[PDB]
């Protein structure tokens, strides 16, 4: 009986100046599904540089491949967790070069696979909403 | 069949190694009865200090399954390592 409901996982859209370190909290919205584990890439559009990832407390501890910006979590005893609305799945820091041209630089999900407590794919039940760093001026 | 070769990390025997395998092993490690893990699954799951790291056929009743096997699987899923591991 695959976990029934849904959630939305949101990479935020933030404003930034050239030269700025940007911390992006990737958060759960309309949380209505028990998630046991997930794996996904999140990648920023150039020339924004990648800093690092840190675990959020929405679901379970993040296991990060920092070279590949490939991330995964799996609840320690295979339970599904219904995260609190707005809770952080993962937190990603980026650095905007001083010579970054004005514009929208997407930060996007890819290669997502999400599982419930019994190993069933629930990726389709999770809306994966891309964000961006919108670069302004200096 | 009394022994079988591992497909490393494929706990649920579906041909993919992903977080479903991690979740199901964690569930089984927590309580053996919560997941009907197959003999093949057991052989597949034992990827940290496995019986035979060269990948020949092994006995499912002689696997040693721990949380470190799960840790190795999740690391392999995000390409931090390749299976099998030791320590
Ligand atoms: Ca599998
Ligand atoms: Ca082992």
């Amino acid at each position: 009986t695959p976990a029934t409901g849904s959630a939305e996982w949101v990479i935020p859209t933030v404003n930034a100046k050239p030269g700025e370190k940007v911390t992006m909290d990737v958060v759960v919205k309309n949380s209505a599904i028990e998630v046991a584990g997930a794996q996904f890439n999140i990648k920023q559009t150039a020339p924004i540089a990648y800093g690092s990832a840190a675990s959020g407390d929405a679901y379970a501890a993040i296991v990060p491949n920092e070279t590949e910006q490939y991330y995964a979590f799996g609840e320690g005893i295979g339970k599904g967790i219904k995260a609190a609305d707005g809770a952080k799945i993962i937190t990603l820091t980026f650095n905007v070069p001083a010579d970054c041209a004005k514009g929208t630089y997407p930060v996007k999900w890819s290669n997502a696979f999400i599982t419930d407590t019994n190993g069933n794919k629930i990726t389709d039940k999770i809306t994966l909403t891309d964000g961006a760093i919108v670069v302004g001026d200096t | 069949h009394m022994a079988s070769k591992p497909v490393w990390g494929d706990v649920n025997c579906d041909g993919d190694v992903n977080v479903a395998d991690v979740v199901l092993l964690n569930k089984w490690l927590n309580n053996n009865a919560d997941y009907a893990m197959t003999d093949q699954g057991k052989v597949n799951a034992d990827c940290f200090n496995p019986q035979d790291a060269n990948g020949g056929a092994v006995d499912a009743s002689k696997v040693d399954l721990t949380k470190t096997d799960s840790d190795a699987i999740i690391k392999s899923v995000v390409h931090l390592i390749t299976l099998p591991a030791k320590g």
